[PDB]
């Protein structure tokens, strides 16, 4: 009976369907798209409830085969509300540990960055975007000032990482937030389908990336609105604008 | 959009 499920982001959910074909069992897995870091315990409906760290080792005729590793930290499906971005915002995301650190970032008074731990070739996955869900009307309606995490999920929502959450000391569940801007970035947002923090944002590369090399990415911003005027941006965004084209000639 | 990735109008 058992099933795989592929999502596009290359993550994957497996085990035994029950009698009525739903993910719902005991030894239920998560995969993320490495394909050997794993959640492995109890789901139902697809839906983590218990999911203990664990390596993917072999398939035998599409049955996985894990080991369980050792801690206690378990993971279960916890999407954000508007009272909480988490409920173990401390409890950091297990594969994004092993590929990803905060520190200070190299470009120009950009603050804190995020930085690879190991290398990595193109079309990785190595960071996660989760945050509070708003709408794009707020964020329009609000000063830059407190614009400078808001991501783009859909047409009808923005993830949000909002003070206090933007400092690890207080949230670090995920660091996709913690990635500094570049025109010429070596990674992208991509969409992801999270089993604990549900439909978000990754940071995945573009190129290879070595070991303890910033990570990058471009925010992307209107930088011609219908309006009249000019790019829809914070200002230190504006001037790096200004700078870069100066690189190109416009 | 303010906003990382803001969609584009057309
Ligand atoms: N290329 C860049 N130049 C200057 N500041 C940047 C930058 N890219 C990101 N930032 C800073 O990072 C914020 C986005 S959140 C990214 C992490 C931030 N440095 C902390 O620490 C922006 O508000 C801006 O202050």
């Amino acid at each position: 009976g058992v099933c795989w499920i592929y999502y596009p982001d290359g993550g994957s959910l497996v085990g035994e369907v029950n009698e009525d074909g739903e993910m719902t069992g005991e030894k239920i897995a998560y995969v993320y798209p490495d394909e050997r870091t794993a959640l492995y315990g109890k789901f139902i409906d697809g839906e983590m409830i218990e999911g203990k760290l664990a390596t993917l080792m072999s398939t035998e005729e599409g049955r996985p085969h894990f080991e369980l590793m050792p801690g206690n930290s378990v993971y279960h499906f916890d999407k954000s509300t508007s009272s909480c971005i988490s409920t173990n915002a401390l409890l950091p995301d297990p594969y994004e540990s092993e590929r990803v650190y905060v520190a200070e970032s190299l470009i120009s008074s950009a603050g804190e960055g995020l930085f690879s731990k190991v290398a990595v070739g193109p079309n990785t996955v190595m960071s996660f975007y989760n945050g509070v869900r708003i709408t794009h009307q707020e964020v329009d309606s609000r000063d830059w000032a407190l614009n400078g995490n808001t991501l783009s999920l859909d047409e009808e929502t923005v993830i949000d990482v909002p003070e206090p959450y933007n400092h690890v000391s207080k949230y670090c569940a995920s660091l996709g937030h913690k990635a500094n801007h570049s025109f010429t970035p070596n990674c992208i947002y991509d969409m992801f389908v999270h089993p604990r923090f549900g439909p978000i944002k990754c940071i995945r590369t573009l190129r290879a990336v070595e070991a303890d090399e910033e990570l990058t990415v471009a925010y992307g911003y209107d930088h011609s609105p219908p309006g009249k005027s000019g790019p829809e941006a914070p200002e230190w965004y504006q001037v790096e604008l200004k700078a870069f084209q100066a690189t190109q000639q416009k | 959009a303010r906003t990382k990735q803001t969609a584009r109008k057309y």
